């Protein structure tokens, strides 16, 4: 009764808002997205059982990778300097999709991580003159809230009303 | 289509906004989420041609004046735009009367759809016997006879032809003293009119759906509401289309109360159920009386979106709209008495709305009771139809391949519909089985065009009711009377003697 | 409702002030909150119809004169603005009489329900021998027969038509000078009407609650009123409803002491305690005198809404209002005896008010001895169906996901039932069980739609008569004697013998 | 029972019965069954070995006999885990 294959862990597509700055670059891995609830012990008095109270809602950590090539000077630039303005936010829009090549069929909106700060800009991730792998662009973002916009699924909605 | 062709008239580059107009959901081909409503209009602008209808103002534009707006406007309003409508307009067949006013001789001539006959008139003929040699060349030439047919009129002076195919239009003509032509046609549609259509206008390629008649079974009487439903299981039923019917009762007047709507579904016959039953007519917001088929048919296609074509048109989710009360308030024990006849009734469940609740047909054959059942049956057979329409003319080498290709095709196709949901079974092998290839093909049937080929399948079912049996537990002895009873109801039923036994009365 | 539209009908712009009246507060659509009067009123406006009743006024107002005025006072003092009341006007069966003066040869008609029926008379014909053919044409028609009874006048000339089905009307017209049409119709209904409007008016979708007939308990006689019991018991415990009916005794001039009452409840008979007595009549504000189950449901349904519903209607915090005495003085061997025969008496304890001292149905079943326990039952199984409702009508598709889902869905509602507190148990575990799983489910019954649930439920309880055991120990003997006295009686109540033995007289 | 309450009612609703004892059945096996000889005046299953449901079951087909205690022993003793 398999109607529909499940998504696979290549099938997003990855890109970033900086600032005012509509970076065009797709980050080929992402950690783990989340909505965190930290907890709190309670009893009422009438059993010796623990029950959890559910608080202070966090969204972890997200570490974006990317092979360090040409033209990430600017991406670079862009990400180290988005902090130091107040008002500026990193944005991640996350687009699943079912691509068997460079051909894909997206459906749903985009999950979009809103209102993150740079945590950790690690261009490369390693020297080594013996060494084979390509050099990870790595970089460290906490987002505030996530949504899900421009298209017919809505995978986040809140509890809003 | 709208709110994409905005721009296609400016030649300025810039950004330019329109205010987002209202959107259309393409229908899809489904072979089932359509209907098609028969009605009347007093302008035959498509005479016995099923039009598609955009919306009630499309309607009324093309139609005008019509006993079937309200229908329509239910329709559309339960639809909520998923599904398509193809109105049939009845056309009147053409009169022609002609009068010998003298019995003058002479030689004369007498046009029919361009067919040309000719009628010597001599001394001592009559007006009668102008208008008998006239009848009798007409009803014996052999196109006139099957294309109109010739009557005696209101003197044995007079005579009247009959178009005998609605659809193509019939011209008369005459071309003597003594003949005077004039143009009769009944402005009203009769139930030959209604059965004439339904039985020569509908296509086999038409997509298939829902068929109706609200105003025939509202503005007919007993007969003609008899003929009309006999009509359209005989459409419904034919090997080449395997549709669905839905009939109204008459006129509440009329069909004052269940006990008259048992009469009336008795009186109907549906052997395989292609025909189902409604009977509380619907008041309208303007507190019109509208007959439920329409609003049943646009909340059946809703319903087949929304939540699979498995699902009966019925239940409290999925009322109905554009309406505020029932004609009639049908009680428990009327409704107990009428659903196991085949009439589906309709209720004002407050808190919830108008609710169909009934989802029988008229077939007395306990497999086929329920609409749901006959819907998947009529999907599997149009959508096997619909695919094999592609291989129907194919060549037939020694090769013998195409065969092996049609039962892989139906293999496909048929899982499609599994996975849509429509059989009882967690796989194919107990859902549904094929059998098409060369070994059931014979070389005569063969050479003379034909393929027969075999499918088994297993409809999925409903929940029509759900039994409640509760004990009361004393305070602390629970959970030894849930293990006895649970024990005991499993080994039951996994025995086998769950059901043996005197069912309560 | 009032109170937040004053500024819609302002125009301009400012700040304005209005003083706060009374605001309706909304009353909610749980199960149990509902009373259903079933009275009479000349004025038959909506007759075999429920009909909800916000308050005294729109009752008068509604329905003029009737004998149910004093008990919907009392209802609604007693309710304060919780739960509803519907009330249902008995309607009288229409009847048409018609008189055959002469024997006149000729064709005539009469028309029933609008079913025209004709009468050709011959010469030689007698006056009785056209009333004969006009009943047998009558009650030989499939539909007249079913819709109204003709029957013989007080002479052979004469022919009496009697609707049969007095919640719809009944319509009757003649063409001919010998015959002669009477509509006539009794003033006053009978036990049949409100036999007749109990067992055919009530519909399942309808807010389970409390059914009264004070006036027909006031009026009728001693038989009368037994079928009446007769038929709230089987309305109340029939299988779709599962309601309760708080039964009143006759007329205190009839039952003017506890012996008549109890001899009364003795008669009546409920084996699941559905039905439950109350027998002192209230003497309200203006000395008349009332049946007490209005009030009683008044103050029932309040004590739901403030209490819970696990709460039976008795107590002395929850006084009755708008009476000031019973009409009969029930002595305290009176209640000794008659308490367990069901009859729940009303005293007029000073320094508390008008109680009612009695939470006892007619049941000789243990387990469902207090109205309580049926109370809870009622609402566990209306919950339930009103939760089903939704799953009526769903495909059981390959998955028989249906019946899964469905066992789950019993698990959560019984379990928001448990958190109101209805079942005796710390834990959901002692409280209930559930088993609608595809294990219990016959392939037979699914296919004729049959869904089989079971469930286990252990109601709470509640304190009837309270013990106080006493000692006086001697000057400086406390905890010297406690002690040892309660070891000896928790070691019997933990052994098991504290019960055991002989009761004391 | 608590299946069959369904099956002769036409509505499409839920509604609620309340459970009834739903004698377990006894599977085909060796040593499930006890087979009492005895006598009745009524002579209806003369030396015919009839399954017996229950004491009442008995009562009604034989009537009157000798063996009315060590039936109602005997079911009282089984609990329904067996055939007489």
């Amino acid at each position: 009764a398999v109607s529909k294959r499940p998504f696979s862990i290549n099938s997003f597509a990855v890109n970033l808002n900086i600032g005012n700055f509509v970076d065009a670059r797709y980050w080929s891995k992402c950690s783990k997205i989340e909505k965190t609830y930290n907890t709190g012990e309670y009893s009422d008095g009438q059993s010796n059982i623990i029950y959890t109270l559910p608080g202070a809602i966090k969204y972890p950590e997200v570490v974006l990778s990317k092979a360090f090539s040409p033209g990430d000077e600017e991406l670079i630039n862009r990400l180290i300097a988005v902090n130091s303005d107040p008002i500026a936010w990193v944005t991640v829009f996350i687009q699943p999709m079912y691509r068997d090549g460079y051909y894909n069929v997206p459906q749903g909106g985009k999950i979009i991580l809103e209102f993150c700060t740079v945590a950790r800009a690690t261009p490369i991730n390693e020297i080594d003159t013996i060494g084979s792998n390509a050099a990870m662009f790595e970089c460290a973002l906490n987002p505030s809230r996530i949504r899900s916009d421009g298209g017919n699924i809505n995978w986040w909605s809140e509890p809003a009303a | 289509m709208t709110n994409f062709l905005n721009g296609v008239n400016i030649g300025t580059p810039g950004a330019y906004a329109f205010y987002q107009t209202t959107q259309s959901r393409p229908i899809n081909v489904e072979p089932f989420r359509t209907c098609y409503m028969v009605g009347f209009a007093s302008n035959g602008v498509n005479k016995n041609v099923p039009t598609r209808i955009s919306n009630l103002t499309d309607f009324t534009n093309v139609y005008g004046t019509s006993a079937s707006t309200n229908s329509v406007d239910l329709f559309f309003k339960n639809s909520q735009g998923f599904g398509n409508l193809y109105f049939v307009n009845v056309a009147i067949p053409t009169r022609y009367q002609i009068v010998v006013t003298a019995a003058t001789a002479g030689s004369y001539s007498v046009t029919v759809n361009g067919v040309t006959k000719a009628i010597t008139v001599v001394g001592g003929a009559t007006t009668t016997t102008i208008a008998a040699d006239v009848i009798s060349a007409i009803n014996n030439d052999t196109v006139l006879n099957k294309e109109v047919l010739a009557t005696v009129g209101g003197t044995s002076s007079t005579v009247v032809i009959t178009s005998k195919k609605p659809t193509n239009t019939t011209t008369a003509a005459v071309t003597g003293v003594i003949f005077t032509l004039t143009t009769t046609t009944g402005t009203s549609p009769s139930v030959a009119d209604y059965v004439y259509t339904i039985n020569n206008t509908f296509d086999p390629a038409l997509e298939a759906g829902f068929v109706i008649a609200p105003e025939a079974f509202s503005t007919f009487t007993k007969s003609d509401r008899l003929s009309i439903q006999v009509a359209l299981e005989n459409l419904c039923s034919a090997y080449r289309y395997q549709w669905a019917a839905l009939i109204d009762s008459g006129a509440m007047s009329e069909i004052s109360n269940t006990d008259r709507a048992i009469a009336e579904a008795a009186t109907y016959n549906s052997v395989q159920g292609h025909c189902s039953y409604y009977y509380p007519y619907l008041i309208n917001l303007d507190d019109q009386q509208v007959p439920p088929s329409a609003a049943v048919a646009g909340m059946a296609l809703y319903r087949f979106v929304i939540d699979g074509f498995a699902e009966p048109p019925a239940g409290v989710n999925f009322p109905l709209k554009g309406v505020k009360n029932v004609a009639y308030k049908v009680t428990w024990e009327e409704q107990n008495v009428a659903n196991p006849e085949g009439v589906n009734c309709i209720l004002n469940k407050e808190n919830y709305g108008i609710v169909v609740w009934g989802a029988r047909t008229l077939s007395a054959d306990p497999n086929i009771v329920f609409i749901s059942t006959r819907i998947i049956l009529n999907i599997v057979i149009n959508t096997l139809n619909r695919g094999y329409d592609f291989d129907i003319f194919n060549s037939v080498g020694g090769t013998a391949t195409v065969l092996d290709n049609i039962q892989r095709k139906t293999n496909t196709l048929l899982t499609t519909l599994y996975q849509a949901g429509l059989f009882y079974g967690q796989t194919t092998s107990e859902a549904f089985s094929v059998l098409g290839d060369a070994s059931v093909q014979v070389p005569s049937l063969l050479q003379q065009g034909l393929v027969n080929m075999f499918i088994w399948v297993v409809p999925s079912t409903i929940i029509e009711r759900l039994i409640i049996n509760i004990k009361q537990t004393a305070i602390g002895d629970l959970e030894a009377t849930v293990a006895l009873d649970t024990a005991a109801l499993q080994s039951s039923v996994e025995e086998g003697t769950a059901t043996e036994g005197t069912a309560p009365v």
